[PDB]
RNA sequence: GGUUAAGCGACUAAGCGUACACGGUGGAUGCCCUGGCAGUCAGAGGCGAUGAAGGACGUGCUAAUCUGCGAUAAGCGUCGG
RNA sequence: CCCGGCGAGGGGAGUGAAAAAGAACCUGAAACCGUGUACGUACAAGCAGUGGGAGCACGCUUAGGCGUGUGACUGCGUACC
RNA sequence: AGGACCGAACCGACUAAUGUUGAAAAAUUAGCGGAUGACUUGUGGCUGGGGGUGAAAGGCCAAUCAAACCGGGAGAUAGCU
RNA sequence: GUAACGGGGCUAAACCAUGCACCGAAGCUGCGGCAGCGACGCUUAUGCGUUGUUGGGUAGGGGAGCGUUCUGUAAGCCUGCGAAGGUGUGCUGUGAGGCAUGCUGGAGGUAUCAGAAGUGCGAAUGCUGACAUAAGUAACGAUAAAGCGGGUGAAAAGCCCGCUCGCCGGAAGACCAAGGGUUCCUGUCCAACGUUAAUCGGGGCAGGGUGAGUCGACCCCUAAGGCGAGGCCGAAAGGCGU
């Protein structure tokens, strides 16, 4: 029983093309070349799903260091004071507080200094 | 480099170019008007105008030289008989060039070259 | 003496960008006949600088 | 739409021995 | 108002007629007419014929007063290509593509 | 409000990239086939010097091909449907 | 009927369920070639992607983002068998 | 008289240049050797594949020759890509 | 081309001893989601109030699944108030996929469970058709050479006529032999070809044109050579030859 595969091939090609839509040059026009992009795009997405956590941690650490140095204390000393005071707040909320409300960050820093000293 | 040199080549050798100029000058002076490409008329001025300059004067040797140039007994007869007196009072500028667009065959600059005459 | 890889339509269009022509934008109207003609050229009918030049 | 029937024999390689 | 006009199966190539089309793209009817008339291209007359057909269609089959008309949409497109075999050296055979182009002119008052 | 200075600073697209709408070359997919492939049921397994198969040339009102035919030439006669 | 070259083609009219069913004629996609729209791009280097990402253009309930296109800048990132 | 001498047609390609996806699947310009004999040519045949022919090079046998082309063994076999 | 800290740069931002803090992975921990393995309290062709553990992977081995043609189900169902294909969207499943719909289309398709594959393409210097690339680049096919005027025509350098310039002229002239089969002439057109246009052509359509006792073929004879009545030979075919 001869079976024609044109419909299935076209469906798969359209799926790949719609996945690859938005790329530059032939990467969004040629299926043979667009297929490589979608696999590479998936690999990049898989890597970035992990890289994003560490990059946001980097950004939050930088923001906390900036705020602490502006207030008159180093990031390491501030974190040590928080740990000695038994504060479980994380870098994300710490950075949000530092960015928006300065008085709250001043309270955090002074409590950390009191715990340290 | 062609610094100050004069004389177009027209994609032709010396013999072909001189024959072309001779024939074109003969036809131009025979018919009082011809149609030719603008470079051809520009290079043909320097040939035709001295013919009229020479024809201004009349003598046996002048007639012989005017025949040797343009190699046409009828043309030389027309010269010294009608081309002389009709321009005896004109010093230079015996020819006029009017651009008339481009040839359809190959899009070449076309222009009509004619004497300053024909005010009948 | 031959291409290692196929150039792209972007580069092709960039190269062809300079191939576009420029309009004359110099249509001159005859003083007498009031006809459009190329500057320093005789009109189609045979009128130049008002006076006739072709007599045909 | 016939495929080229005759193809010339390749140019002899340069001596690489 | 569309008042379309086209000349299919034109001998001139689209790549060489787009150059002429761009000159008149978006200009007034009279300006385009004179530009095409005094353009030194075969495509110039080829598209001037189409422009004349379009303006005649506007005059007759549609509203009069061609004075307030502009060439809004004009574009040149390739057409069917004819295969020709040209002998070459060493017995090699190459294929010559006699390219034809479709030219469309749309003229509207607004 | 004006003169001067410093800083900052959009508005440009010859062309190009992305997404959308509209066009064209192109005959892929979908549907149909008096076209093919393989079998079962039965016949027959030869044609021909009372000139075989296969062909040339002709054959209509018609310039040409297919089909049938042979100077009785898209044909004639007898008997049936 | 008109443009056009007593052409080709096209535009009107009519036939036709349908004429982007017009003989280059069923359904009519892709590589490829343009137009218009919105964005970005003429001091910025490399598998041209991913995460973040300000702004701009389109509609929404509510008046804040949400759906799509674009996306400067930034960390990482040397195609497939 | 000369398997003579110089030199046209004719035969061949010894040198240089151009041409190597060329005008041509070995060509064109000028030089170059024979040009009354072992010369050449038109026509018609004979010698057919481990065979023909070969002033003999492993040369030619329809642009293919240390064993032609066409169809069959045959979808030979490949421990190889 | 600095090039033997990565660079900037550092006299501590160089090396030894100690300490307290922090960054530091897909490693661990916290949460949620999925699948296999063994147990016990129970469900008993299956959930688990559970428990511990496993889940990188090539060749390879095992298990479970998605897609399409056709057959039974199926003369049942959807379908001209719109099937199949095409084209975008929103959901949905660890997935091959599935569902509905905006527009084209126009008359076929097919639920669930089973049966067979010519059953899934991204490569094999793969095959067929089309389109890009180079690129609007080379080239437009002996360096014997065109100009003017008039005519037709929409358009003239190449089409027709006239005057000039040039080439072959032991040929680039005229007859034939072999070889082609109407290309020869006229009228008519630029659909396709002429390496461009063409009104022109050895291009498209129609018509006309080939007159032999003295030309040649045909015919009589024949060389080389072929066929070959009988005849000789050879497994057959067939080879020689009067």
């Amino acid at each position: 029983a001869r079976v024609k595969r044109g419909v299935i091939a076209r469906a798969r090609h359209k799926k790949i093309l719609k996945q690859a839509k938005g790329y530059y040059g032939a990467r969004s026009r040629v299926y043979r070349v667009a297929f490589q992009a979608v696999i590479k795009a998936g690999q990049y997405a898989y890597r970035d799903r992990r890289q994003r956590k560490r990059q946001f941690r980097q950004l939050w650490i930088a923001r906390i260091n900036a705020a602490a140095r502006q207030n008159g204390i180093s990031y390491s000393k501030f974190i040590n004071g928080l740990k000695k005071a038994s504060v479980e707040i994380d870098r994300k909320i710490l950075a949000d507080i530092a960015v928006f409300d300065k008085v709250a960050f001043t309270a955090l820093v002074e409590k950390a200094k009191a715990a340290l000293a | 480099m062609r610094h100050r040199k004069s004389g177009r080549q027209l994609n032709r050798n010396s013999s072909h170019r001189q024959a072309m100029f001779r024939n074109m000058a003969g036809s131009l002076v025979r018919h009082e008007i011809i149609k030719t490409t603008l470079p051809k008329a520009k290079e043909l001025r320097r040939v035709v105008e001295p013919l009229i300059t020479l024809a201004k004067t009349d003598s046996v040797a002048n007639r012989r030289l005017a025949f040797a140039r343009t190699r046409d007994n009828e043309i030389v007869a027309k010269l010294f008989n009608e081309l002389g007196p009709r321009f005896a009072s004109r010093a230079g500028g015996y020819t006029r060039i009017l651009k008339c667009g481009f040839r359809a065959g190959d899009n070449a600059p076309m222009a009509y070259i004619e004497l300053v005459d024909r005010s009948e | 003496a031959v291409q290692q890889n196929k150039p792209t339509r972007s580069k092709r269009g960039m190269r062809r960008s300079h191939d576009a022509l420029t309009a004359v934008t110099s249509l001159s109207v005859d003083k007498t006949s009031g006809e459009k003609h190329l500057r320093h050229h005789i009109t189609a009918d045979g009128y130049y600088r008002g006076r006739k030049v072709i007599a045909k | 739409n016939n495929r080229p029937v005759y193809i010339p024999r390749p140019r002899p390689p340069h001596p690489r021995l | 108002m569309e008042t379309i006009a086209k000349h299919r199966h034109a001998r001139s190539s689209a790549q060489k007629v787009r150059l002429v089309a761009d000159l008149i793209r978006g200009k007034k009817v009279s300006q385009a007419l004179d530009i095409l008339t005094y353009t030194n291209k075969k495509a110039a007359v080829l598209v001037k014929k189409v422009l004349e057909s379009a303006i005649a269609n506007a005059e007759h089959n549609d509203g009069a007063d061609i004075d307030d008309l502009k060439v809004t949409k004009i574009f040149v497109d390739e057409g069917p290509s004819m295969k020709r075999i040209m002998p070459r050296a060493k017995g090699r055979a190459d294929r010559i593509l006699k390219r034809t182009s479709h030219i469309t002119v749309v003229v509207s008052d607004r």
